């Protein structure tokens, strides 16, 4: 007999939209980034050290690139007369900007 | 004399009044 | 405090949990509108909702999470969403036992209706021996030998509907064609003298035993379980022996 | 120290009554122990029933270890579902599992006799029955006298 | 407009008696809307209701639980004639 305020699907995803563009802070949590960070390089060296400046670089150079890689997805997604990005959307922004093969 | 008197004691050593109707529980068993 | 609990509001149901437990006596609540305030009431944050639906709400509108409530609840958003769909389509239509006595009782009573009916004889007006009499004696001298509360308490509560039943059947089935003269007599000097009319300590035992006679139709008119209708039948049997130790001192004439 | 593991430290001195932040006292010893940090050796094990929270120790319910596993912990202190009796005569008393609420109380009107199986329903086909205060009392007072009394007749 | 009884309803006599407005019984000045029709309107032919009140009083008398229905019935039934025990028929 009141029905709560929800809103219509999309409305929050363009405030949050809206407001991630705004910002600038990572997105990423910064722990688990940094576990993966020292994972992977497990597979090259072991017993590395890394400074924090050096995990830092890393997770602001991986999160422009995915953020980057995103725009391209959501342009070829609505290329494709979609507003969903999908993998396929991925795979083609990847294939064109010469990533994957 | 002691039967009116021990049901007003356990009432009282038992304390919690949901243990109370176990107990009574328990002896209506018997 | 911190309870689930189910909440008014129209005729629906909402879940909810308890933030604060208002005590009007020491003005104070454990973490207010006034028509509640005198009473215990309650702060409850709707499950589902936003903070801002939160609110102080009695004991009317309150129920406990249990089964009975949840049904209910049920029950309440089917009756409306039943309701909704009636009123859609009717807008859319607008638009286009048995008791064993003793015999020697049995001649007795039959003895005193041939005397009321058939020899046109009346009770004589407030008997030397009453009802209330008789049911005081039985107790006393039935449990004089010794203390079992469990069943002094059985025969006691049998005593005492006993009279309940006389002084609330007399002047429904207790009395016969000539005796309802006698009865309007007895009322209406009651109401000259203001003193309400208690049967049982102006009649005498024929009357009790006229009851006992019509008891097993009003015992089969009860929801009392079968254990329940066994006991007063085991009692009533028993009154009817002691009152048969007694028929010459209530019944000779 | 964490786990099963409330038996290698004096770290879970948290058996402090939670909601409250009082001493969840044991129902047989009437005390809570727990020494001191500079004196663990004087704490003792407490417990809380699954079913009723009444604090008990474990040296005082006689038992070995926290059931933390398994089945719900029960007091000593709850009332049996099975209650083998012998007369060999083993038979077997259970009491009527319990049912949506197709559940009926049908109410008594009390005194002696009203002989229920065991289902019980305190109050100030399988229906329980409302046995309410006082009946009790005067069961088992007539029950242990008469019994008595048939003693005497032996 | 039923008519009303000729004989009393609960002697079965023919007399002057008060006739009930709301059924065809009539009961003598002596004998006693009737009791059954007068609870009838009270209770509005709801029977969750009559069960509601038949547990509120058997709740508030009881010092006569044993007979508290029995005493129900005596304040809802009209009277009738007495009769002697009807073991034969
Ligand atoms: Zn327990
Ligand atoms: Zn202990």
């Amino acid at each position: 007999v009141k029905k709560p305020h929800r809103y219509r699907p999309g409305t929050v995803a363009l405030r949050e939209i809206r407001r991630y563009q705004k910002s600038t802070e990572l997105l990423i949590r910064k722990l688990p980034f940094q576990r993966l960070v020292r994972e992977i390089a497990q597979d090259f060296k072991t017993d590395l050290r890394f400074q924090s400046s050096a995990v830092m670089a890393l997770q602001e150079a991986s999160e422009a690139y995915l953020v980057a890689l995103f725009e391209d997805t959501n342009l070829c997604a609505i290329h494709a007369k979609r507003v969903t990005i999908m993998p396929k959307d991925i795979q083609l922004a990847r294939r064109i900007r010469g990533e994957r093969a | 004399n002691e039967e009116v008197t021990f049901f007003e004691k356990a009432k009282r050593y038992i304390g919690n009044k949901h243990l109370y109707t176990e107990f009574l529980k328990i002896l209506n068993l018997y | 405090l911190g309870g689930r609990c189910l909440a008014f509001h129209g005729p629906l149901m909402y879940e909810a949990k308890i933030l604060k437990i208002w005590d009007p006596s020491s003005k104070m609540y454990t973490s207010i509108p006034e028509e509640i305030i005198n009473g215990k009431c309650f702060f409850i944050h709707y499950q589902g909702w936003k903070s801002s639906w939160d609110e102080w709400v009695g004991y009317d509108r309150i129920r406990a999470y249990n089964e009975e409530n949840i049904a209910m609840k049920k029950r309440l958003a089917n009756e409306a969403k039943e309701a909704k769909k009636s009123l859609l389509e009717q807008q859319k239509k607008k638009k286009l036992i048995s008791l064993q006595i003793p015999i020697k009782l049995k001649s007795v009573l039959v003895d005193d209706w041939e005397y009321v009916t058939k020899d046109k004889k009346i009770c004589r007006l407030p008997a030397d021996v009453t009802v209330e009499m008789v049911l005081n004696k039985y107790e006393h001298e039935v449990s004089q030998e010794l203390e079992s509360p469990g069943s002094q308490s059985q025969l006691s509560e049998y005593c005492a509907g006993l009279k309940l039943y006389f002084d609330k059947c007399l002047g429904n089935m207790l009395l016969y064609r000539l005796e309802r003269l006698q009865y309007d007599e007895l009322l209406k000097k009651s109401s000259k003298d203001q003193k309400p009319l208690v049967p049982i300590r102006i009649y005498g035992a024929i009357h009790l035993l006229r009851l006992i006679s019509v008891l097993p139709e009003l015992i089969s008119s009860t929801t009392m379980d079968l254990q329940s209708c066994q006991l007063l039948i085991k009692q009533t049997e028993d009154f009817l022996v002691w009152l048969l130790m007694h028929v010459d001192e209530y019944f000779n004439d | 120290g964490q786990s099963i593991t409330k038996l290698d430290s004096y770290n879970p001195d948290t058996h402090i009554d939670s909601n409250s932040g009082k001493f969840l006292i044991c129902y047989k010893c009437n005390q809570t122990r727990l020494g001191s940090w500079s004196h663990p050796e004087n704490s003792r094990l407490i417990m809380t029933c699954d079913y009723c929270q009444t604090p008990w120790h474990l040296d005082c319910v006689p038992r070995a270890s926290f059931k933390n596993l398994g089945s719900k912990w029960k007091c000593p202190l709850h009332s049996p579902t099975k209650v083998y009796k012998k007369i060999v005569n083993y038979k077997v008393w259970k009491k009527q599992r319990l049912i949506n609420k197709n559940q009926l109380y049908y109410e008594p009107l009390q005194k002696i006799g009203y002989q229920n199986n065991g289902n019980i329903q305190i109050i100030p086909d399988f229906k329980i029955t409302q046995i309410d205060e006082n009946s009790i009392k005067y069961d088992f007072f007539d029950k242990i006298y008469k019994s008595k009394m048939v003693q005497k007749r032996k | 407009d039923f008519e009303n009884e000729d004989f009393c309803s609960a002697c079965n006599q023919s007399g002057s008696f008060l006739c009930c407005d709301t059924c065809p019984k009539s009961f003598h000045f002596l004998c006693l809307h009737c009791n059954e029709c007068k609870f009838k309107i009270f209770i509005n032919n709801s029977m969750a209701t009559l069960k509601k009140i038949e547990s509120n009083f058997i709740k508030q008398n009881n010092n006569v639980k044993i007979f508290a229905k029995l005493l129900f019935n005596i304040d809802s039934h009209n009277p009738k004639q007495f009769q002697l025990p009807n073991y034969i028929k």
